[PDB]
RNA sequence: UAAUAGCGCCGCAAUUCAUGCUGCUUGCAGCCUCUGAAUUUUGUUAAAUGAGGGUUAGUUUGACUGUAUAAAUACAGUCUUGCUUUCUGACCCUGGUAGCUGCUCACCCUGAUGCUGCUGUCAAUAGACAGGAUAGGUGCGCUCCCAGCAAUAAGGGCGCGGAUACUGCUGUAGUGGCUACUGAAUCACCCCCGAUCAAGGGGGAACCCUAAAUGGGUUGAAAGGAGAAGUCA
């Protein structure tokens, strides 16, 4: 029913004809995923641009919802004995300062800090290791 | 350094102007012409071209046996010294271009004879470039002015080739240990340029009066201001200025009288007048030259000396540069006769500098440069600004070109239309054509000044400490990239349409004049007191975003 | 008759926003009402653009001192000169007579960043005569497009002569440039006499103050750095 082509800025212009053909004859919803470069990639396409025009931009996530996500990563993914950290405005300033809202960076930073702190024996995450990963990104 | 020039026409009798035209057009300019030719055929000429310093006294030495010449005699001492000075500085710029051309030709002949390709480098020198390149890199990158001078000095085939390779390869951590193309293209471009250089190996001059007092001021019996110059006191000219420039001239007479009334206890040298040219403008019509062309004074006035508070700044600059001059001359033991006269004049100025004339009272504004007005230059928008905080990351206020040129926008539109028309006419002019100034004006300069005034005023409103401007060198790449960005913005991937639209855009939206704008902003900001820094304009983004990021990059580099 | 389309501008929307607006909640919430920004998106019975050539030491943007005012700015006082510019008006014009010169044309064909293109009037000739900046096309322009011409782009063809680098077929013929003298405006509320390397002097009007006194006032505004040389294109 649906053909999700992830990283759909890679495939050559001469295969958009075949994905057009698939969507054209089989009645299959083709969903092209990709960085913004994909849009320019189809911009050159004359029908690909017409056929694939409904879109859904990924949110940047910044704001109170970002604050929720931060705490949501503590419980769901970090899985540590509760340390009463609670991602206070300090850690939030650090993470807004460091990640710029990208979920990847939120994940990359938190996993690194957790691994570092557990490798050095620290049971929870200190402000020290948070400053460490912050500087070593930017 | 806030030197500015005011001007005023000089009106006098026809006989008073026949003397000045004949004295200059028939005897003073020919002295400059001969002084220029002689300074060229001087044996040490090629020694000068290697340096940037023509000797202090050489132009004077060639003029002393020239003052008594049958065709260069009767010139007032100021006329003679002006001509000498003209030869030093008019021929200064002349021989500066001369040694650019002459010494460039010499170096091209030399680089052509010595510099070589990678193949000939291996054949003759045959040194491994990676090793010596990395060695020089750890020598220089690990005061680098000495190292760069050493690169400027090393000329042996292996040494110059390797050091230039290191310089053009990045002189840093580059993972591509390659590109003998550096000295390959060096020698190739040298051969082309040496081929080129082997194939190609009605208004009198002004009167610069380097002394302020050579112009003696007086008030006419009708109250008008009058001038007569040193060496020509029988020639009296009446200052026909404009009321905007009048307070300078009334200051000149007042300053000169103030020194007179103190029995020369006051230092001419804190005068609001520093020097003055005496040029002839060009008139329209016919007639003897003195009756057509308008004699004009161009007084260079240090605007900083107008206020009494500003004078103390000048009083401190001169009292610091001159007390250093004394110490510099006090170490020598030569003790020449006229040298001690020069020493004597110095301490005379220091004593005379602490006698203050009456000037207006102004609390010179103190500027904190942390605020960074960022100015972005482009094609689609000729100029946009962004007043942004650096400690924070918020933009206080943007302004676009339609908003800085208040009521001056129709001027920008009609100037773009005029620059289109004049460019089409110049292209239609081909090679054979009448003078191309037909229909030209200085509307571009008026707009480049209206824009600078508005930008500086905006900076002053928000207490901005510095105005940031793009480096002028990166103003061809920036405009080319902006044209490309607009092209892909209009036509996404249709390359034919992109090229066609780029052509049609270059037809209509011509390149701005990003030299006069950067210069006018530099003048206006320096006059007001706002220092100017330079950053790197981002390649893409919206003009407001480009301005903001330029301003932030400037502060980031200032942090260094 | 035609100007399609393109490209640049200018509005007019529409949306999104803040550099706004609003609110304190004081850095968030709305809002698009002004002001902007950023899109896109039309060309409305219209909004704003708007490119034929000229004319003023034009007016305004000013200095000092004092006051209010932190300053700006205001106000009062005193002084005032005309420079070099950018506009906005207003007005004038669509030039003549003399010379000296430049180019281009045998004849075709394509058609250039090529030239021309207004309104009447009389011809309807190719030109006058009156007007006249609204001036082919689009809201407004263009090197775009349309219409004519195209020898004066470039290219191709191609006749006769002479030469055997190239010429001639060429009439002021068509278009340029230069000089000399002339035509009009010569201004900034208007009119007149004047200066213009200097010069202002008069006479009106409207309005405002003032009942009314050429009593006084007012009858568009802005910006400054100039010279010289060289290089590139
Ligand atoms: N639902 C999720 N749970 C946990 N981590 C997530 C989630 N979504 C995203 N991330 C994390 O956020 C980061 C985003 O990486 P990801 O590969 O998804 O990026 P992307 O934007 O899809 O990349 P690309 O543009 O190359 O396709 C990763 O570190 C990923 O693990």
């Amino acid at each position: 029913e649906m053909l999700i082509i992830d990283e759909a800025d890679r495939l050559k212009p001469e295969t958009f004809a075949d994905v057009r053909d698939i969507a054209e004859d089989l009645g299959i919803a083709v969903v092209l995923v990709g960085t913004d470069r994909l849009d320019a990639v189809i911009k050159r396409d004359e029908q690909v641009l017409e056929r694939f025009r409904a879109h859904l931009r990924f949110g940047k996530l910044s704001g109170e919802d970002f604050k929720n996500t931060v705490e949501m990563w503590e419980q769901m993914v970090l899985k540590l004995p509760v340390s009463s950290n609670l991602k206070s405005k300090e850690m939030l300033r650090i993470l807004t300062s460091a990640t710029e809202g990208y979920i990847g960076r939120l994940d990359e930073i938190l996993r690194e800090a957790a691994i570092r702190s557990l490798s050095r024996g620290l049971k929870k995450i200190d402000k020290a290791v948070l400053q460490e990963v912050a500087k070593e990104y930017k | 350094a806030s030197q500015i020039t005011i001007q005023a026409r000089l009106i006098s009798f026809e006989s008073n102007r026949q003397q000045l035209w004949k004295l200059m057009a028939d005897l003073n300019t020919p002295l400059i012409n001969e002084l220029l030719c002689q300074l060229g055929q001087h044996p040490d000429f090629e020694k000068w071209q290697q340096k940037g310093k023509l000797p202090s006294t050489v132009v004077s030495q060639l003029c002393q046996p020239l003052k008594t010449d049958p065709r260069f005699a009767g010139q007032p001492s100021r006329l003679y010294m002006s001509a000498i000075h003209i030869v030093d500085y008019i021929y200064k710029s002349w021989l500066a271009i001369q040694k650019r051309l002459q010494q460039q030709l010499d170096g091209k002949t030399r680089w052509l004879e010595m510099l070589n390709s990678d193949a000939e480098l291996v054949e003759l020198s045959g040194d491994t470039l990676e090793a010596i390149r990395v060695k020089a890199a750890e020598i220089l990158a690990i005061l680098s002015k000495t190292l760069f001078d050493a690169y400027q000095e090393t000329e042996d085939i292996k040494s110059r080739s390797a050091i230039s390779y290191l310089l053009k390869n990045g002189c840093k951590l580059t993972d591509k240990e390659e590109d003998s193309e550096k000295f390959a293209k060096r020698r190739r471009q040298v051969e082309i340029q040496i081929q080129r250089l082997t194939e190609k190996l009605s208004l009198p001059f002004p009167l610069v009066f380097e002394t302020n007092e050579d112009m003696v001021w007086s008030k006419n019996q009708k109250g008008r201001l009058c001038v007569h110059f040193n060496g020509l006191s029988d020639l009296i000219f009446e200052v026909y200025c404009g009321n905007r420039q009048l307070h300078w001239f009334q200051r000149f007479l007042e300053d000169q009288q103030t020194k007179r009334k103190s029995k020369n206890q006051h230092s001419s040298g804190l005068f609001t007048l520093r020097n003055g040219h005496l040029v002839w403008l060009e008139g329209e019509g016919k007639g003897e030259p003195w009756n057509l062309h308008h004699l004009t004074l161009y007084c260079c006035v240090d605007n900083r000396l107008w206020t009494e508070e500003g004078t103390e700044i000048v009083r401190q600059e001169k009292a610091d540069e001159i007390t250093k001059f004394i110490t510099n001359m006090k170490k020598k033991s030569d003790l020449s006769d006229t040298q001690q006269a020069l020493i004597q004049r110095k301490q005379s100025t220091l004593t005379r500098i602490n006698n203050s004339f009456e000037r207006p009272s102004q609390p010179l504004y103190q500027g904190q440069s942390h605020i960074l007005v960022g100015v972005s230059l482009g094609l689609e928008k000729p100029a946009t600004v962004a007043v942004v905080d650096a400690i924070a990351n918020k933009v206080l206020a943007y302004r676009s070109i339609k908003q800085l040129l208040g009521d001056n926008y129709e001027l920008l539109n009609r100037q773009r239309r005029q620059q289109q028309y004049l460019s089409h006419e110049r292209h239609k002019a081909q090679k054979n054509f009448s003078p191309n100034q037909f229909g030209a004006s200085e509307l571009g300069q008026h707009i480049d000044r209206l824009l600078a005034k508005a930008i500086v005023a905006l900076a002053r409103t928000y207490k901005a400490g510095s105005i940031v401007l793009p480096k002028l060198g990166d103003m061809r790449e920036v405009v080319q990239s902006e044209i490309q960005a607009i092209a892909e913005q209009k036509f996404p991937g249709y390359i034919e349409g992109q090229q066609k639209y780029a052509k049609q855009y270059r037809v209509n939206v011509h390149r701005w004049s990003y030299g006069r704008l950067i210069q006018s902003i530099q003048s206006k900001a320096a006059q007001t007191g706002i220092v100017i820094e330079e950053g790197k304009q981002p390649i893409r983004g919206s003009p407001h975003d480009k301005a903001k990021e330029l301003a932030l990059s400037a502060y980031n580099l200032r942090l260094t």
